[PDB]
RNA sequence: UACCUGGUUGAUCCUGCCAGUAGCAUAUGCUUGUCUCAAAGAUUAAGCCAUGCAUGUCUAAGUACGCACGGCCGGUACAGUGAAACUGCGAAUGGCUCAUUAAAUCAGUUAUGGUUCCUUUGGUCGCUCGUACUUGGAUAACUGUGGUAAUUCU
RNA sequence: UGGUGACUCUAGAUAACCUCGGGCCGAUCGCACGCCGGCGGCGACGACCCAUUCGAACGUCUGCCCUAUCAACUUUCGAUGGUAGUCGCCGUGCCUACCAUGGUGACCACGGGUGACGGGGAAUCAGGGUUCGAUUCCGGAGAGGGAGCCUGAGAAACGGCUACCACAUCCAAGGAAGGCAGCAGGCGCGCAAAUUACCCACUCCCGACCCGGGGAGGUAGUGACGAAAAAUAACAAUACAGGACUCUUUCGAGGCCCUGUAAUUGGAAUGAGUCCACUUUAAAUCCUUUAACGAGGAUCCAUUGGAGGGCAAGUCUGGUGCCAGCAGCCGCGGUAAUUCCAGCUCCAAUAGCGUAUAUU
RNA sequence: CUCUCGGCCGAAGCGUUUACUUUGAAAAAAUU
């Protein structure tokens, strides 16, 4: 498609909603996240360590807090 | 289909008005009128691709709106008008009057004709009913009906009408021996006098002609228009005098008028 | 519904056997004597001569006397006698069963710019006609498979535009030229 | 100078007001010559003022030598105006066309159709 | 162009099929300089559809009291152009698709002496022995007051 | 009176009828205006009825693929026929009533199937044939599925209406609105198919209409479905090399062509491209016509399949070692592989060439 | 192959009927 005008940025808007959509397994699986906020808080600064807020929409299966979280970093 | 039919493909258009291929997906529609569609012309068809007056169907309506065409003596500026047989086109602008009569190839000649000739014309009755108090009815091939005719008029008659007041002239009895045109099937444009005509009661009467040259032919007897009285017309012929010449006959007038004018 | 046509044929045959040696000699042989691109060329020759051998076979089946052999035989004499592949004398029907596909390669406008002398090979000639150094009477003709009819034959030139004919000498030469 | 203006096909149109023609241009050395000195040369060939003649379909042959076109020449400039399709007569420039699309009177057509009173004469 | 070759055995001659060979279409792969034509959501799903468009229309000659207008010449009933609206006509054609459909459709051949038909064309239209120098009541557009979240609602 | 092959036809004469949900017998508009207080010329709308045209609709005769693991079928609820009616635009079991007991079938009825709309036609083909035809022309059919209707000359209409069924849209929860098997576009489906572009200029169609409108249709875009034409070099001189003509016993000696290698030279000729302009066209694009620039091989560089046989083209070199693989078929590969993987080389067609499938 | 009506000829039957064969006219255009 072409992109030049605000009616090309609605067709290609329009394209994009109705769309095959490919899955990747991978995503399917687990339970993934964007993280869309973040905000932390030390337990002790000298450590260097305290509990973190990651906030987005979870996106895979059911997210269940007794399983651990891998940030991908 | 719901109803009547107001298109018309140029493939399945009569192939005697010598349409392209490849100019369009639409032929005319003729009108309705006095002749049916499948043997008549349209105005635009003789007014831009015989005559080469207009160029589109826009100038032909052009040319028509300004009221130069008479067809019968009387303005139509319906550009699909269905013009047909022993037709008189008069363009009193340019001065010329043509009838329609047809070729031996079964295609309708641009047959120029003086202007005494041009008022009158040559009806053949398909019937004569009496009606309403006791008065006689010619109906004709135009759909003309004329009330009181002379009783010797019978059916496959030609009466000669003048056209300014549209009344009968002079008559020409079918009998063998009297000259005729062929307005149908194979034998299309060919004048000869006829010999015989044989009857099929419950059927059609197939008519026996002869040519001027001797090739005989038959046709039915509703292809059959009688033009003059024993063997001269009482019409004006096209330049081929209705006969129809075989394929090695035309080639040989080709070559010797190629070699004749080089 | 559109106004367009799609009447069209395909103006050759590709053989039954695909490697039969005798066939493949003869048709190099008729590419490399006449400059031909490739084995279609051939093809077409062959599949034009065919097809008139088919209709005079077709016409010799009927009466000696009948109408449309005697119309349709005169024509396509005629039209054999008009290109230059039959003569005058040996305009019969049978005769037409004598033709071969030398006779329909030698009309081409290759092979008659080659014969005139206005090229020095037959590929020189395949070459200077798609040059537009070629012109028939008075129109250039950029095609070499061009059949030359027999009376367009007399006036095959040089195309007053070309460098060979009028003038104007072309981009090489102008560079050339404009070197000193 | 090697310009030259030759006409087959003649016809007067008593009809339609004019002189119907093909005329042949032969430029051998030149490009497609332009429409309006072939009206100054069919001008000076018929003695009429070139305002009234109209030219048309010039298609020029392979190799470079004649081009063919379409000519007819009108007895006045009014019988021009009056017979004329509207694109011929705007290439002299008496003539312009509308600037709005087919698709804007569309719509514009639809909503006045959706409207009634003179309230049709206020949407657009 | 009225054409065949490989393969059953130790070898032979058969039967015989398998495979090759050439076209024509549908898809697909790799590759693709020039030019003329040119098919193209048929096959499976006559499955489902956002949006926009695809059918409207006035001549000198049905109805003009929108100053909407430059504008007459002025007591000139109605100068002219004219929105809107009423009236008339067309919207039964064209376009798409091929689900159904097996003497059904359809094709050729004939019938309407067994019917209907806007329109066009021609005829007919003081052929009736019994307020008219012109009858009546409405209603649109327009003015005004509104209803409902909402509709070409009223 | 007139006519048909034939009327219960057309015309005539008589007695009446003549529908209030009613039949014709003009309360209509424009233009010019003119002659013996009155007459008028063209035209536009009208109009019952007769013909004409465009039809349409029911009938006539003949013709259609597979199936008997379909042999009897039809008639209680019309099946076949008679009589009277009803209804219908008309003929008819079209419906009703009363009667008769018929009608069809191995000459394949009845039933079922069909990846069945029918024709014109298409592919192939000696001759005979086989197969295809959704698809632009003619005919039919249908607008999601049935069913019913209004209006009208014409519709059982669907870019009309009314229901039900199945989907589905907006809601303030009361209600309201739907129908792409039109053009474009989307999802889905799949092996399988284009732009939400421009115009009514052409072809024609509609309307009160010379003027308005038309996704009809035209024009470009996509497009290796398929068809036509047709580049990717040509030439000359040198150096080797053949084959010929002349003279020589021969060897040889020359001026006669031809050939490629040119890790040799050389200028000529061009389009592909870049690009003014004219032209084309409704406006353009493309083609055609034209200036300027544009060619020496490291470029402006041709592919796709093969090289045992069938079947044209290598018993070449390296790798592999019954593995990986090839091979439509016969077969090859287990340590010298003409067959795999490669390098070189050759062969075939060529701007095309492979594969899968249906079909001849 | 022939008896009657009309100008040696046209009308009237033909002839047991077909099948077959030849002619004629009818058989859309596009396609071929």
């Amino acid at each position: 498609l072409l992109l030049d005008t605000q009616q090309e940025a609605g067709m290609l808007l329009r394209q994009l909603a109705n769309q095959k959509q490919q899955h990747l397994a991978f995503r399917d699986r687990r339970a993934y996240l964007f993280a869309h906020a973040v905000d932390f808080v030390p337990s002790e600064e000298n450590n260097l360590v305290g509990t973190l807020k990651i906030s987005g929409y979870v996106r895979g299966q059911t997210l269940n807090v007794n399983r651990l979280l891998h940030i991908v970093g | 289909a719901r109803g009547p039919k107001k298109h018309l493909k140029r493939v399945a258009a009569p192939k005697h008005w010598m349409l392209d291929k490849l100019t369009g997906v639409f032929a005319p529609r003729p009108s309705t009128g006095p002749h049916k569609l499948r043997e008549c012309l349209p105005l635009i068809i003789f007014l831009r691709n015989r005559l080469k007056y207009a160029l589109t169907g826009d100038e032909v309506k052009k040319i028509c709106m300004q009221r130069f065409i008479k067809i019968d003596g009387k303005v139509r500026t319906d550009i699909t008008y269905p013009a047909g047989f022993m037709d008189v086109i008069s363009i009193d602008k340019t001065g010329e009057n043509f009838r329609l009569i047809y070729d031996t190839k079964g295609r309708f000649a641009v047959h120029r004709i003086t202007p005494e000739e041009a008022k009158y014309k040559l009806c053949k009755v398909r019937k004569i009913f009496v009606g309403t108090k006791g008065i006689p009815h010619l109906v004709t091939h135009d759909a003309r009906t004329i009330r009181y005719p002379d009783p010797l008029i019978k059916v496959n008659d030609t009466i000669q009408i003048d056209l300014e007041t549209g009344k009968i002239t002079d008559f020409i009895k079918f009998d063998t021996g009297n000259l005729c045109m062929v307005t149908g099937g194979a034998n299309l444009g060919r004048i000869g006098v006829i010999t015989n005509r044989e009857r099929h009661p419950g059927s059609f009467d197939v008519v026996h002609v002869k040519d001027a040259n001797g090739n005989s032919f038959a046709t039915r007897l509703s292809n059959i228009f009688v033009i003059g009285k024993g063997n001269k017309p009482w019409i004006s012929l096209p330049r081929g005098k209705g006969i129809r010449l075989t394929i090695a006959e035309e080639r040989d007038k080709r070559l010797a008028a190629k070699q004749s004018s080089g | 519904p559109v106004a367009r046509s799609w009447v069209c044929r395909k103006t050759y045959v590709t053989p039954r056997r695909p490697f039969e040696k005798s066939r493949l000699d003869q048709e190099l042989k008729l590419i490399g004597e006449y400059g031909l691109r490739n084995k279609r060329e051939v093809w077409r020759v062959k599949f034009t001569l065919a097809k008139i051998r088919k209709a005079a076979r077709e016409l010799l089946t009927l009466d000696e006397k009948d109408p449309r052999r005697l119309f349709e035989g005169n024509a396509l004499l005629r039209r054999l006698v008009r290109i230059g592949v039959l003569d005058e004398g040996k305009m019969k029907l049978d005769y037409i069963l004598g033709l071969k596909i030398e006779d329909f390669l030698e009309r081409r406008l290759q092979t008659q710019v080659f014969k005139l002398g206005l090229a020095k090979s037959i590929h020189h000639a395949r070459v200077l006609i798609r040059q537009r150094h070629i012109r028939v009477r008075k129109q250039v003709v950029n095609i070499p498979s061009f059949i030359v009819r027999l009376d367009s034959q007399k006036h095959i030139d040089f195309s007053l535009r070309s460098p060979y004919g009028g003038g104007r000498p072309g981009r090489v030469k102008r560079k050339n030229a404009k070197k000193g | 100078d090697t310009v030259t203006i030759r006409t087959r096909k003649f016809m007067t149109n008593r009809l339609l007001q004019r002189k119907q023609m093909v005329i042949d241009v032969l430029h051998p050395g030149k490009a497609t010559v332009p429409k309006t000195e072939i009206r100054e040369k069919l001008a000076k060939m018929y003695k009429t003022t070139p305002d009234v003649i109209f030219v048309f379909g010039f298609r020029t042959h392979f190799g470079g030598g004649k081009t063919t076109g379409f000519g007819m020449i009108y007895d006045s400039l009014d019988y021009a105006k009056k017979n004329e399709p509207k694109h011929r007569l705007a290439r002299h420039g008496l003539y312009e066309k509308k600037k709005t699309s087919r698709k804007q009177r569309k719509e514009r057509k639809n909503r006045m159709k959706k409207v009634r009173g003179t309230a049709k004469a206020n949407v657009g």
